[PDB]
RNA sequence: UAAAAU
RNA sequence: AGCUGCUCCCUAGCAUGCUACUACCG
RNA sequence: GCGGUAGUAGCAUGCUAGGGAGCAG
């Protein structure tokens, strides 16, 4: 992406560190959730922020790798699922 | 997208720091010896706990090949050892030969940028990237159990309750959540700045214990890898073990390649697994395998050192002295050299692998490589001493699916772990020896000589700022005439003088729980720690052995017997076809016969009777298996020279001073 | 590579490489095989030959284990051991071995060629092993037959699918079927090379034949088509799993009072459940079909399958089904075959859904929990283990008539086989009892039923509905117009068009013909869609149409005869020249100008 | 390492190192070669030399097995044995190693030197594995007499298109030609940076020269360009797939009845989808490319490919053919270099729409239903090979006249080849026909056709709209006052003095001559511009004035004479000595000292 | 001389 | 799916060493 | 009848390589 090639030529020398490059860049987000009051305090609702960027929610599995929507993800719901979900979400303009 | 702070360092120094009357160095590269770079990256250390932690690590630089952009790391941002630029980059080349693909293959760089922002909320440690779109969970599976063996051990009265020996080591099963949670432990690795005057003399002493020894670098041709088949790092474990890579490569690729190390730093990624084995703590064991870049280079740097420390016996370092044909007993008498009233103790470290902070594995490694003086130049080494770090130290870890850092500690597999943790184990040992010694009423020490000695010792160590040797060579002396210390990695056994050890002359054991405290950040209860007053009866344990003065002969002699229920463990709980049918195993047996033989001579009952149990069970196997081959075919072997293996007195063999 | 006597089940390492099929032995047995039969190349971990090159004696029985290897007589080893002795052969375990005597009727077996009834009479009645063992050489001999036909070639080509070929002189020329397949090679010097897949069908006239391809490959003159051969896998599930009983019905669960037309069944439907198996003799498709429909409602959470051999049967079979069933339904039945279309509804490959019907040799390796094989009267061991082996459920149905129509098994020339052999489970329904029975038609005209009863039956039916609209034209039969061997004989149809038009509104009939040829010409000079007797023997229809070829054996069998008539509910009308059997048959004949 | 031997394919290890490209050899044909030639040095997984350092004899027939070496006869120690005997080598499989003896040939072009016609006339004239080694070797023949070449020094820079670039001495200067696309260099100091790509070419006058850069990186008076250089990959695919036929079209969906003027088009079209490939002859302008896309059209739904080689025909065909097409297209043609601009309309790399178009070392592995190649009277074995290695598609067709003009290759000294040879499917073309001829023409008028197809034609291409004042002022030519080696033929250009002016309404031309200095005398003497065969290929100037040069076949150079001739709109002048040549462009006959 | 195979 | 260290067992191969008897010369 | 050069088979040592298994950190 030609935005990679911005910041590298933000640098003053063109030299950048590691850790940064996907943080600003990515195209895409994926979050390791343990427990429902912990997901309550993230990604709650279906767009969130994160790293200074706005992220939107869309398609979630579970550790059985299987679907689950929004829905089901209740308090009193959550002892019914493989419980430390994986969240996949995209970068919002 | 700062990422020098410099001035920055300096400016905090001197606001605090203002009249340490001694020059500091923002980037160790600057040094002059090695005792400036610890006194550079011991400053650095409490430094860098205020930058934010996502400016660490790799220095990466987009760059061209055959008119084609990559991104390749050119340098590095050490929370200790500051700025370091790779010293021969090449921009704009037309091919790429084999070391330079591997090099660019085995960095995190093009890896990491392309791969999938992650963000995982299971650890604190900070995590870095992901590289597919679904986290994989791996687990253990539970081990296989021989039924045949257990029914027989039932039948000749073993296990009826009450009995002393019982069941207690087995193939603990773990579930989807023990890689993260295990790897998750690091979180007790803190950042810690070690008195900095009292070590720049500590390792003088450490050093003196290193003196007969010999190393420096070795040509390709002259390495040494005994068993060529062992995974092969991340992602070489995508093609095949080491004999592929070791192959492929020329004398000369090798050699370029190491050359190339002693200019450069080549930042890697280590693998996590999960051990797979018998044990008596349900908490499950992992291990870190290395890459093969790393590795390939540090054998041909160490492996003459080593060497020189495997094959030398007497040594307080114990390492590779084998225990059998009565060389136990040998080692437990020189460790009693001649102390005037001898008592003797051990401890452990909890977590000693983790809790290790960073400052001590530099003195490490810096201890190490002292002996290079000449097979290298000056900056060759400290090049060195920085991709060693780099590869084992804060690189980043592959666990699951998913690249971390790891904030510091000791990787349980790299080259030199196995020394580096007994140098670690020494350094600790004479840093409570010198806190316990300063730290005593100077009026009440009634022996003149002591006196002046811990006097003359706080001013070599405080006061003057140049090296002494007289007074270090006296006082290696003195330790070894009242500490005598017999270690391993990390195991240790301590033969001490009772009267002075009142009188806080030497260590104690309290010294040892104030030193792991204040400069180690853990606590290690007396529930471990174990002392002994009667030498007639070996140390209590040492490397999971105990010890037993048993007439052989004419001669008293001491000998190591095992943990009984250990033994019956690997005899009932195995991995599928291995003892099962072990009509076909016999070997197995044999040896853990032999590893059990001692508890023959015990004075407690059912112990021999584990060893007879033994016996007939190799019996009855042989027996057993010749009526099947007869069957089998019509005619019974020739010659099977298998008696011998149960009857006792090859057993006894193995323990006796000729061979 | 070691395993169990094919007769006393002990552990052994041999197989009697000159018998066919190469079956583990015992050691007495093997002596025994060898020592009785033309029968002597023995296989063992290696083979047995003298290991001194250009000695080529391999009957066993002069040979000697030298060291390590083995030598004929007279380039022995100074030292050795005579390898057949002591009334037995050495090998693995011989000294374990026990050996029985079933080793006669199994020489008989290995040696036969299926030529006359015997062999399979025996074939029918030995050891459930050894009758597997049985069909397993059975079917790779009529594959090994098969081979022997002739090849042909190309002579010149005349239109994408109009073609004229070559024969070999002097050469068994097999049939135009939807059964053959031909590899099609050219040749350019060098070059043999395969072209694709070619199946084959008479065209309008000789010898332009018609032919369906893999590929629009252009044709040439250097060409030529081989039959593709086959071949045949071992087996080694039972034929039938032993039989048993329970105290309860367990594994299914009946409904309420739903559907009471089926309500005197349900007896039967209980002790169904009560056992582990069973089967039911009835006449043509009455309750036949009927009766296993309406169990598999009865249960209704029951997972059941069906399965046959005749494509037509499960075919007609799931329509029934159809006709009453949640759909919730499917027939996965046929991958990239079904040279004749079949299904049309759903899926060929899930597996998941409740009720599935497919053909037995296209089945899956699955679990069920009931399954009901159909249409046992024409099967043979070979497929009932082969059904055995790859499914797997708790309550099995078999359901036929005995008087139907068996298995070709055309190698068989010499006599005839008693019904009560075609396999074993027509020996139980023959032998101790059906277990459970049916006597009662609900599909056919009563007519034709006396007219049955008269005949094979014991006079043992009862139905209902007669007229009307039926005759028997003792129509001379014109020339056979036999393309090969298989019949036609167009001036049948030479009246035919007598009712190709005087037909009011026997319009929708099906046709129905001995043989497949005459049956193909009918499909040429239309009148509707036809079919042939075995592809019957699953559907009723209100009017049927029939021509027969000449008198000939297979003709004249008073069974085909039997099944072909039996498939109609108000309308028929067969023409044989007929010597005695209108005078068997009870309807309204004519003459070529009277049909009205 | 291993492969199988060029000549017999059997499975070796060895490579005749003295052979340029170092194929594989089979131990007997290996031995042949070295027997036979000069080729004295053959290497397998190792080279083949006496190891005793400071020895370094070579040669196989002097060398002795060592114990676990090399060795010279001098050198070889007491147990040495040589290598080569039995008319055979050691190397490996030297059991199943079957050779052959067609070492004659092949030693031939082992030797050729491609500077000569007899040595391409054997080329196109050999088995398949031969015409591939030839072509790799002619192409590293080329790729090193390239490298013959050196840098330069920039005198200064004159402007974007004005360049002052002095060549290095002791050196053979690359010349003026698109082809010469050279690697720049910016020196810091310090700097082995390539700036990117800049070549060069004669313009409206010298010494100044034009100079196209892929990227516009403004030079200074201190760059320095090396001539960019590289390594011939080898080649797996022949020249082409064996063709094939079909009794339908495979897959193709043709269009309904849109934009049927290509209605005589279509006629051709499915005969595409009948056989795997097919060729095509065709004056440019013509059916040429058109007839392509409205194939594209008349198979709407369909994955194609077109491609070229020159930048310039790729334009030429996307250009024209996004006129009828969505766009939705693809011709994603450079990634980064094309030292000119070249496609103009979507994205680089996805491969997305069912029509790419682009050049030859431009396409990647890709496939199609079907790839077309026009340009075929100018491309090489090696580039059909290159092309069926990187597509693979169900059909390919080919497109062009060998009336046109060839690639360069340069080393032709004595003789000239015949379009007859200039490639594998050319040599077919014009050895059994192009299986489908094209018409007709469009652009140009009548009478720029009607002459010139009495010349390479049959009288074949009709055009019409002949006017205007298209004649021959056939001047014999003047002395030959050449300033460098391409001829001046000022004297010939001297028919036009009195004539820049008695053309008021023609002051629209554009002149060309074979000889470019010709062209450059001619900017000289000049009030009208220039445009030379060589940057042709798809464009028309309304006006041009033919003007010849030396009697020698450079100037009447039917091929490039011919091409000269159907650039064009309205007139043309040709003025050539011209003893027989213009008796077949028939105008109206006219001279130079006379006015008519 | 009748059915009819990842 | 690691870094070492010790130990047993099996197999091959090389070379030595040694033994002797069998063959050539002294 | 001895000494030196050629065989045999045997024995001893060791060294390498290859393969299996167990224990300690
Ligand atoms: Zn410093
Ligand atoms: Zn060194
Ligand atoms: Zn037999
Ligand atoms: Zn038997
Ligand atoms: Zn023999
Ligand atoms: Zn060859
Ligand atoms: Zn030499």
């Amino acid at each position: 992406n030609d935005a990679l090639n911005n910041i590298i030529n933000n640098a003053r020398d063109g030299c950048v560190p590691l850790n940064i490059i996907p943080l600003t860049t990515a195209a895409k987000l994926m979050v390791v959730i343990p427990d429902y009051n912990t997901y309550k305090n993230t990604c709650d609702g279906t767009t969130f922020t994160y790293a200074s960027a706005l992220w939107e929610i869309q398609q979630v599995v579970d550790a059985d790798s299987k679907i689950v929507q929004l829905s089901e993800i209740s308090m009193d719901n959550s002892p019914n699922l493989a419980w430390p979900l994986i969240v996949t979400a995209l970068r919002a303009n | 997208l700062k990422y020098d702070f410099t001035e920055e360092r300096l400016k905090l120094f001197d606001r605090y720091f203002k009249y340490w009357d001694q020059t500091y160095h923002p980037n160790c590269v600057n040094c002059l010896d090695d005792r400036c770079i610890l006194h550079c990256a011991n400053f650095n250390v409490l430094f860098s706990t205020v930058f934010p932690p996502t400016s660490f690590g790799p220095l990466v630089r987009k760059i061209f090949v055959d008119g084609v952009p990559f991104v390749v790391s050119t340098g590095y941002h050490f929370r200790e050892l500051g700025v370091v630029h790779n010293q021969d980059v090449n921009l704009h080349s037309s091919r790429l030969s084999f070391k330079e693909l591997l090099v660019y293959a085995a960095d995190p760089a093009m890896h990491a940028a392309s791969g999938n922002l992650l963000l995982d909320k299971r650890t604190t440690c900070f995590s870095v990237a992901a590289l597919t779109n679904n986290v994989a969970f791996q687990t253990v599976k539970p081990g296989n159990f021989n039924k045949d063996f257990y029914d027989f051990a039932v039948s000749k009265g073993f296990f009826k309750e009450g009995s002393s020996v019982e069941l207690k080591h087995f193939f603990f099963a773990q579930d989807g959540n023990a890689a993260i949670s295990d790897y998750d432990y690091y979180r007790y690795n803190l950042p810690t700045m070690c008195d900095i005057r009292q070590l720049l003399f500590v390792v003088e002493v450490v050093d003196k214990y290193f003196d007969c020894y010999d190393g420096g670098c070795i040509n390709a041709n002259q390495v040494i890898v005994n068993n060529l088949d062992k995974s092969a790092g991340f992602p070489f474990n995508k093609w095949g073990k080491a004999r592929l890579y070791y192959d492929s490569m020329s004398y000369e690729d090798q050699d370029a390649l190491f050359a190339y190390t002693k200019r450069n730093v080549i930042p890697t990624i280590t693998q996590m697994n999960l051990k797979y084995a018998i044990s008596a703590k349900n908490r499950a064991r992992t291990v870190a395998g290395v890459s093969i870049c790393s590795t390939m280079t540090n054998r041909q740097f160490h492996q003459k050192l080593l060497k020189s420390i495997a094959a030398t016996r007497g040594a307080t370092v114990v390492i590779g002295t084998s225990k059998f044909y009565g060389g136990w007993h040998n080692m437990l008498k020189t460790v009693y050299s001649d102390v005037e009233n001898p008592h003797l103790m051990g401890w452990d470290y909890p977590k000693c692998d983790r809790a290790m902070p960073n400052m001590l594995r530099i003195m490490a490694s810096l201890v190490l490589a002292r002996k290079h003086t000449t097979c290298c130049s000056l900056s060759h080494r400290f090049y060195r001493l920085a991709n060693e770090c780099a590869q084992v130290l804060s690189e980043m870890v592959m666990c699951g699916g998913s690249l971390y850092v790891k904030p510091g500690g000791t990787s349980s597999g790299d080259a030199t772990t196995a020394y580096a943790n007994s140098v670690f184990n020494i350094c600790q040992a004479v840093t409570a020896n010198v806190n316990a010694l300063l730290s005593t009423d100077g009026n009440k020490i009634a022996d003149k000589y002591v006196r002046n000695l811990q006097h003359r010792l706080y001013e070599c160590l405080y006061r003057n700022r140049d090296v002494d040797t007289d007074f270090v060579n006296e006082f290696y002396a003195y330790l070894r005439k009242h500490f005598s210390m017999m270690i391993l990695s990390d195991d240790a056994v301590v033969c001490f003088n009772s009267t002075y050890a009142s009188q806080g002359l030497v260590a104690s054991i309290k010294n040892f729980k104030s030193v792991l405290y204040y400069q180690n950040n853990v606590f290690m209860s007396e529930a471990k720690c174990w002392t002994e007053t009667d030498l007639t009866k070996g140390p209590h344990e040492f490397c999971s052995q105990h010890t037993m003065l048993v007439k052989q002969g004419d001669d008293y002699v001491y000998l190591p017997y095992p943990d009984p229920s250990r033994i019956l463990g690997a005899g009932c709980f195995v991995d599928d076809i291995v003892k099962t049918d072990g009509t076909l195993m016999i070997e197995r047996f044999v040896s853990l016969a032999i590893d059990a033989y001692p508890l023959t001579k015990h004075p407690n009952q059912e112990y021999a009777d584990v060893f007879h149990l033994y016996l007939q069970y190799i019996r009855k196997l042989h027996d057993e298996l010749t009526g099947h081959m007869l069957d089998m075919y019509s005619v019974m072997l020739t010659n099977n020279n298998t008696s011998r293996y149960w009857e006792p007195e090859f057993y006894e063999a193995m323990y006796t001073p000729h061979t | 590579a070691v395993g169990a006597c094919v007769l006393c089940n002990s552990q052994t390492s041999l197989r009697c490489g000159a018998c066919i099929r190469r079956p583990f032995l015992c050691c007495k047995c093997c002596y025994d095989h060898v020592i009785s039969t033309s029968h002597k190349l023995v296989l063992s971990v290696n083979p047995y030959v003298c290991n001194a090159p250009g000695c080529d004696v391999t009957d066993v029985t002069q040979l000697y284990l030298g060291g390590m290897s083995y030598y004929c007589k007279s380039h022995k080893p100074p030292i050795s051991f005579p390898l057949c002795a002591n009334g037995q052969v050495f090998g693995l375990y011989k000294n374990t071995c026990v050996g029985s005597d079933n080793v006669t009727d199994f020489n008989a077996i290995a040696t036969c060629d299926w030529t006359n009834a015997g062999d399979y009479i025996l074939a029918n009645t030995c050891t459930e092993r050894l009758k597997l063992f049985a069909a397993e050489t059975l079917k790779a001999t009529e594959e090994t037959f098969k081979l022997s036909y002739g090849i042909a070639t190309v002579r010149e080509v005349l239109s994408d699918r109009e073609l004229h070929l070559s024969w070999e002189v002097g050469k068994p020329r097999p049939p135009l079927n939807r059964n053959y397949v031909f590899t099609g090679y050219r040749v350019t010097k060098n070059s043999k090379v395969q072209i694709g897949e070619y199946t084959f069908e008479k065209g309008d006239y000789g010898d332009a034949v018609v032919y369906r391809g893999t590929t629009t490959y252009k044709l040439n003159v250097g060409d030529y088509f081989v039959l593709t051969s086959h071949t045949v896998m071992p087996l080694s599930a039972p034929t039938l799993v032993p039989q048993e009983h329970y105290v309860r019905i367990t594994g299914l669960y009946p409904t309420l009072n739903i559907s009471d037309e089926f309500s005197s069944n349900v007896a039967n439907y209980q002790k169904v459940g009560m056992q582990k198996y069973s089967t039911l003799q009835g006449p043509p498709g009455t309750g036949k079909s009927h009766f296993a429909i309406g169990l598999a409602l009865y249960y209704p959470s029951a997972r059941i399958v069906y399965t046959a051999c005749s494509h037509a049967a499960v075919d007609a079979l799931c329509e029934k089904a159809l006709k009453y069933l949640p759909i919730d339904k499917c027939s996965r039945i046929i991958p990239a075959r079904a040279r004749v279309e079949c299904f049309d509804k759903f899926k060929v490959n899930s597996t998941l859904e409740q009720y599935v019907f497919c053909t037995v040799n296209a089945l899956p390796e699955t679990t069920a929990d009931i399954v009901v094989f159909d249409e046992i009267s024409m099967a043979t061991n070979y497929d009932l283990s082969v059904v055995n082996a790859r499914l797997r459920a708790k309550h099995y149905v078999y359901i036929g008539d005995p008087a139907q129509l068996p298995a070709p098994r055309t190698l068989l020339t010499k006599g005839t086989l008693e019904p009560e052999y075609f396999n074993s489970v027509c020996r139980l329904m023959k032998t101790i009892g059906p277990d459970m029975f049916l006597g009662t038609c609900r599909r056919c005209p009563a007519e034709i039923v006396d007219t049955v009863s008269a005949l094979v039956y014991d006079n043992k039916l009862k139905a209902h509905k007669d007229k009307s609209a039926q005759c028997f034209k003792m129509f001379y039969k014109g020339v056979i117009t036999h393309d090969v061997s298989s019949a036609i004989n167009r001036p049948q149809i030479g009246v035919v068009r007598e009712f190709l038009t005087r037909n009011p509104a026997w319009r929708k009939a099906v046709f129905i013909s001995p043989y497949n040829s005459q049956n193909a010409v009918a499909s040429k000079i239309l009148g509707l869609p036809t079919q042939t007797v075995d592809s019957s023997q699953g559907s009723e229809y209100d009017y049927v149409i029939f021509t027969q070829t000449t008198e000939t054996a297979h003709s004249c069998n008073v069974n085909r005869f039997n099944v072909a008539i039996t498939r109609a509910k108000v309308g028929i009308l067969c023409i044989m020249s007929d010597r005695d059997l209108y005078d068997k048959l009870q309807f309204t004949s004519l003459e070529i100008p009277r049909r009205n």
